[PDB]
């Protein structure tokens, strides 16, 4: 998930 | 009536906003002048990056045109076109 | 087009605007925490008012509630509601 873009619920799996 | 997470994310991540600017600002050199109003709306890129080491700055700029009243002390109430900067798309790039 | 005096006055005059504001601002006593997103969308009073002896200020204040992500070091991301103030009208006022 690059940091320099918006978004997606499975960026936010990894939290 | 909690505002839900993805829709507090989406309306704060870097994007154009509605900011208002007071005027010397940008017309710095026009300094001795008092502008009516003082400030003006003006789409600027603000909210947040997903990282604190990155900042939101724009890519795509453009100029819009507005009537501001202008007074110079010991001299006439004018009312004149000037132009600002607007920004259309934003980035978040290193800080 | 050219934005007519009338029109950029009424836009620009003290009221209430959503405003992009850092969460480290609104509770620095919380700022061993990181904040995703780490801004957040309020109505707050901005612009600017017919004298520059004048200050735009709330006259009505309440509090919404978001879902923001609170991340420590050494631990796990956690979404829990936070309580924000926002401005429900404005006025222009002496300082």
């Amino acid at each position: 998930c690059d940091i320099h873009v918006l978004w997606e619920w499975e960026c936010f799996x990894r939290x | 009536e909690v505002v839900k997470f993805m829709d507090v994310y989406q309306r704060s991540y870097c994007h154009p906003i509605e900011t208002l600017v007071d005027i010397f600002q940008e017309y710095p050199d026009e300094i001795e002048y008092i502008f009516k109003p003082s400030c003006v709306p003006l789409m600027r890129c603000g909210g947040c990056c997903n990282d604190e080491g990155l900042e939101c700055v724009p890519t795509e700029e453009s100029n819009i045109t507005m009537q501001i009243m202008r007074i110079k002390p010991h001299q006439g109430q004018h009312i004149g076109e000037m132009s600002f900067l607007q920004h259309n798309k934003c980035e978040c790039r290193p800080k």
